[PDB]
């Protein structure tokens, strides 16, 4: 999984 | 809380874009990079 | 001869086609290729 | 820097 900081 | 590219060191208001895994982050310019090398060998 | 894994993905470096250092963290090309998409935007 | 492993 990955998520987005900016 | 200020977040930081593990790849380059840069803080996520340096660059474009930051994105982060499990204790890791990694920002468009280090993902640019890392695309010049798998297109490289 | 250490056993080396992507950071993101947790994939050793005999399970992907390449694998990037940085200081204290490594990126495979899979998961370089996820964060392309989301940097592209598309799907 | 980015170095390559594999
Ligand atoms: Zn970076
Ligand atoms: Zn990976």
């Amino acid at each position: 999984a990955l998520r987005v900081v900016k | 809380k200020l977040l930081y590219c593990s790849f380059c060191g840069k803080s996520q208001h340096e660059v474009r874009k930051l994105i982060a895994g499990p204790s890791v982050y990694i920002c468009d310019e280090c993902v640019d990079l890392c695309n010049d090398i798998i297109r490289e060998e």
